[PDB]
């Protein structure tokens, strides 16, 4: 169900990615509404799109955890707690890892153009 | 030994019922929320498909009315409320001696009227037809609208003239199109065409008789729900166009005052020459042709043994009982009483017509509108490209029926049907993902 | 042309998707219809998205037909159907075969993660 | 900055394409104005995965250049000229670029989905 | 311009002054008839 | 009107009172572009 998983750990929640994305789409004022609501939801796939994971829920980068955002363990992190004590942990340091993010696929992009262009 | 593939922009689609657009290359049907049409329409023939049509559930009907009503009421919102008209009237006959059609029709009327300054009146002399102004108890009366609704005038600066309004469909549907010659308005048709937008359709206020309408090249085509149903309407699209020329050959005298701040309101003066009757030219000749026509088509849907008689309307109001429309912004309602009169079994017609100047359209009971007067000689010449028939065992009488402009718009819609484009699809195939 | 593969075979009907897909983006009300076709459309790519397919028009997945579906032969299917006659013989699977292909995303994403986990 | 590089060389300014991105998502006709906003936007998000490029922002192509588009060599073009100037050069041909990329996804589409065929 | 009256002039269940019977000269259909009305209404609504 | 007066605009249209408790003193408004100009 929507929101099932929210009280469960990190890991059980991450096999549960597809109901609460599917739901994220489900007289002024309503319309309104659908028109925040889309753009919202076009915000977030540009920044997947941005960091070249616009294909998929689950997607892997190429940037390394600073460990000074959070210095629990791997263990801790995903069996331990929840998604929510997860984005109070890292919440200061959203805008620094997304623009990394951006930064490493941008090399990425440019590291795919210069090899495609070998003979 | 099969996977699915999943198909993107598949040709495949739903009924469905969505709001559609306005286009169209002052004017009451003047629509500022509404797109230039397209230069160059786009209509794909569709090889080898065949599809249900039903005009009958056709949801374009209704937002065919919504839209007529909505812009109608948004364009006489901005005009003068005449609400110190509704005031009793003396009233004497405006030609005593006529001994023509006219004699009683023309009333002269006067009343004490508002002014600019509240503290002062002005006596008014006006003319009226019999049909606006009815009798209290030289004589009373009052005007038809204070037994049920307030006046707006219409502004004289907007033309009633019908333009073509063409409905184009949302990004993501599409209309199809039967364009099959002798579709009867329901069940399959082979001949279905895509078409982004349709063709446009004028706002042609009538009953009756449906005037510049599309016409069936083949053969005159009968449509109703149910044939043998007597409680609907039979909807006849004609295949030859029948030419008709209707006038109010008076040459009428035009006055305006102004009665409060900016407020002005318009009248019906003196009569500048001999007082004539409002009438209509039909040929007899073309008029015999289409019964004829029509005739063969309803022995073909009732029995070839079968009589079939035309009469007059049997009852209603005047909307219903005689034929209606607008010329120029001038009201006109005709008797019909020749066109409709004959038995089957196996030069030039004259009608009457009658004119109102205070009118309530679309059946709507509460509003009501006063038209301007325009003035001189008017002549509006028209074609007839369809019927309406109402039936009542030996002989089956039809009578004109009508009344409802649903149907008047139904009959041009019925070729069209909205869809939803079902872009996503399913399919096996010899592939497999890594 | 928009939709003049309609009536051809599936096989030459599936070489036309662009067109469509072109043709599904091309007073109130006006706005809420173009809304309304917004949110479809973006249903339809996070459809699409979902089963790993937001960037291609013709995509495989790993999911077997049932056959029980339907028991035609590719030949019949491809060369002697329209899509619309298609279209209403699987009418009463095309939600299981969406949830089967959501499954099967969700299998390959966390088996390609832990590929990439390995060194 | 948002066109911070619009005054830049092509070069250059291919290195701030995630800028552009990020801002160009930044009374009724105020959601006629957001809503055709959104139609430009997914109008031209469309465009880019029909032709294969995903959420790429510098997406290779297998389309070849004619030549005849514009003769420059390819020094001159990223060196010694701007993206407006660039831009309007080719004003005449963008169309047919963007039908030949149509075409060119199209038949790698199909070649991909013959060879996954394979057994 | 409102005339009122006791509409019960004569009761003992805590109505006495309630309800009032008054009258008014009013407007009509036409503009130029004026038709004199007799309604009742509670002494919350109508003040001297 | 030909002592007898009428307000000038009376032969133009009704007149409105402007509510008193509205100020007409020019605030300084920025025009902002709309996302994607
Ligand atoms: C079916 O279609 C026919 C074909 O158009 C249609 O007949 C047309 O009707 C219009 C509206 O009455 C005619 O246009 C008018 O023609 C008169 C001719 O005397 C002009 O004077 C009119 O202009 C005056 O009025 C305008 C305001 O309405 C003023 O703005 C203007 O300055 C003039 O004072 C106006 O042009 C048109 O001429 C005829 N067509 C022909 C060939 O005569 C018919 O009415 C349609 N059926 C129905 C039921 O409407
Ligand atoms: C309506 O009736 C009035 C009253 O008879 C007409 O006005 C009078 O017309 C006569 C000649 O017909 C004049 O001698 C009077 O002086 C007029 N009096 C007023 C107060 O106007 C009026 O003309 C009639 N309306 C029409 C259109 O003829
Ligand atoms: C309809 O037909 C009648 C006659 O069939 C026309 O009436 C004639 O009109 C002219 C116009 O100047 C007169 O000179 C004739 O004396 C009239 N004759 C008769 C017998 O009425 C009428 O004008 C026609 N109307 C239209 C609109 O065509
Ligand atoms: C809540 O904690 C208990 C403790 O074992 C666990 O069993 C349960 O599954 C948790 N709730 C959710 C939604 O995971
Ligand atoms: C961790 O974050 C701090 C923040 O100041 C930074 O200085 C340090 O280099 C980071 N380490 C790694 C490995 O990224
Ligand atoms: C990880 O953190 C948890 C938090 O209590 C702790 O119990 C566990 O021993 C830690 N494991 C390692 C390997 O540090
Ligand atoms: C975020 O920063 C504030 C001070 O700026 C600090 O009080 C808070 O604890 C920090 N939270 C995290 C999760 O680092
Ligand atoms: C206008 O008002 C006067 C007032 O005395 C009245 O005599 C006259 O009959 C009124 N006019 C009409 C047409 O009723
Ligand atoms: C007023 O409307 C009623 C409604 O039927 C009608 O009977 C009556 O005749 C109307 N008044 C006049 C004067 O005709
Ligand atoms: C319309 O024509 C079709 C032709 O087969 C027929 O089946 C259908 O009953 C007809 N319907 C009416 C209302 O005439
Ligand atoms: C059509 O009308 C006939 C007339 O009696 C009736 O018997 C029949 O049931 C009607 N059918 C439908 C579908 O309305
Ligand atoms: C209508 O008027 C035109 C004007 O020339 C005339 O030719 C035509 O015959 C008239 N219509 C009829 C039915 O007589
Ligand atoms: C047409 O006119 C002729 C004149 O003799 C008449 O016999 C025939 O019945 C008429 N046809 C129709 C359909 O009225
Ligand atoms: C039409 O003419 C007939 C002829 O008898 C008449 O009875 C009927 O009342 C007329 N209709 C109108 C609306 O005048
Ligand atoms: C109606 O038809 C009859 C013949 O049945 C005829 O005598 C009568 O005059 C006709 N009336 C009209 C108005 O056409
Ligand atoms: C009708 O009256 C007007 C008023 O000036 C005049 O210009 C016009 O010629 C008249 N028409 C006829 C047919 O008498
Ligand atoms: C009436 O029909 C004739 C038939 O040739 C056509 O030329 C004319 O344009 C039509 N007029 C209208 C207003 O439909
Ligand atoms: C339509 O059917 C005919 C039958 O001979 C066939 O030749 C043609 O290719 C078909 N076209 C489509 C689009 O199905
Ligand atoms: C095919 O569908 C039937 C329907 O019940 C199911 O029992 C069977 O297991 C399915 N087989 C495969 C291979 O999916
Ligand atoms: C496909 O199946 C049909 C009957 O369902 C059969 O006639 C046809 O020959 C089959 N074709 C192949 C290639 O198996
Ligand atoms: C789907 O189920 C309905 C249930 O009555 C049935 O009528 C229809 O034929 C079924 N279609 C398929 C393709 O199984
Ligand atoms: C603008 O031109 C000057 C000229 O040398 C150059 O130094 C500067 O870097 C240029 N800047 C941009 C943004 O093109
Ligand atoms: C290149 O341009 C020439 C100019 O006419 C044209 O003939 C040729 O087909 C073009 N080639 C490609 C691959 O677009
Ligand atoms: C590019 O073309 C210009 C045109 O004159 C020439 O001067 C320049 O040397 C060329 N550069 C290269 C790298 O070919
Ligand atoms: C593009 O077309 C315009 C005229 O429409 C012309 O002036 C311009 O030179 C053309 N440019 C190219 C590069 O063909
Ligand atoms: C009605 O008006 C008359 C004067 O026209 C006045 O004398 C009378 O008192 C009024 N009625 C009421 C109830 O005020
Ligand atoms: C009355 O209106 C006219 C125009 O309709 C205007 O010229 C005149 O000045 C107005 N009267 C006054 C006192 O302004």
């Amino acid at each position: 169900g929507f929101l099932g998983a929210a009280g469960s750990t990190m890991g059980a929640a991450s096999m549960t990615l597809t109901v609460q994305a599917r739901n994220l789409l489900s007289g002024i004022k309503q319309l309104q509404a659908r028109v925040l609501a889309v753009e919202h939801y076009l915000r977030d796939q540009q920044l997947l799109g941005i960091w070249g994971c616009s294909g998929k829920l689950i997607c892997c980068t190429n940037v390394p955890w600073n460990s000074s955002w959070s210095n629990r363990n791997l263990s801790e992190i995903w069996d331990n707690m929840t998604w929510l004590q997860w984005d109070k942990e890292i919440s200061n340091y959203t805008q620094i890892i997304y623009g990394l993010l951006e930064e490493s696929q941008n090399q990425q992009e440019k590291n795919e153009q210069d090899l495609l262009a070998l003979d | 030994n099969l996977w699915v593939t999943v198909y993107y922009g598949v040709p495949v689609w739903k009924d469905a019922e969505t709001t559609l657009f306005c286009a169209s290359d002052h004017n009451v049907w003047a629509t500022h929320a509404c797109v230039p049409t397209d230069p160059n329409p786009q209509e794909i023939h569709l090889e080898n498909v065949t599809e249900e049509f039903n005009m009958w559930k056709n949801n374009m009907v209704e937002q065919m009315h919504e839209d007529i009503i909505s812009l109608w009421d948004q364009s006489l919102k901005p005009c003068v409320k005449l609400t110190p008209l509704c005031v009793t009237l003396q009233c004497t006959n405006y030609a005593p001696k006529l001994r023509s059609m006219m004699r009683g029709e023309i009333k002269n009327c006067s009343f004490n009227m508002t002014t600019e300054l509240r503290d002062k009146k002005q006596k008014v002399y006006s003319l009226f037809y019999r049909l606006d102004v009815v009798q209290i108890n030289n004589k009373e009366y009052r005007l038809i609208n204070c037994n049920t609704s307030a006046i707006t005038q219409a502004c004289p600066k907007v033309s009633f003239e019908p333009i073509p309004i063409h409905y184009c469909a949302p990004a993501g549907f599409a209309i199809l199109k039967c364009k099959d010659k002798k579709f009867n308005g329901t069940g399959p048709c082979p001949s279905v065409s895509t078409v982004q937008c349709t063709h446009g359709i004028k706002p042609v206020v009538s009953t009756q008789l449906l005037l510049n309408g599309s016409l069936a090249e083949e053969e005159v085509i009968i449509r109703s729900e149910n044939i043998t149903n007597n409680a609907k309407n039979i909807l006849v699209q004609l295949n030859t166009p029948v030419q008709i020329n209707c006038t109010r050959p008076s040459n009428n005298t035009v006055k305006s005052i102004r009665i409060g701040p900016g407020q002005a309101f318009y009248y019906f003066g003196d009569v500048l020459g001999h007082v004539r009757m409002a009438h209509c030219n039909i040929s007899k000749a073309t008029w015999n042709e289409t019964l004829g026509k029509v005739v063969k088509q309803l022995r073909k849907h009732f029995g070839n043994n079968t009589i079939i008689r035309f009469a007059q309307s049997s009852g209603g109001d005047l909307e219903v009982t005689t034929h209606s429309f607008n010329c120029g912004g001038e009201f006109f309602y005709c008797n019909t009483s020749g066109l409709f009169n004959s038995t089957w079994i196996s030069d030039s017609l004259i009608l009457p017509c009658w004119i109102k100047q205070i009118i309530n359209m679309w059946q709507r009971i509460g509003q009501a509108m006063y038209a301007p007067p325009i003035q001189g000689v008017i002549r509006c010449v028209s074609n007839i490209t369809g019927l309406i028939l109402t039936r009542d065992s030996t002989t089956e009488t039809f009578r004109p029926g009508g009344g409802d402009m649903r149907d008047n718009w139904r009959s041009e819609l019925y070729k069209y049907k909205v869809v939803k484009i079902e872009p996503l699809g399913v399919a096996p195939t010899r592939c497999k993902r890594r």
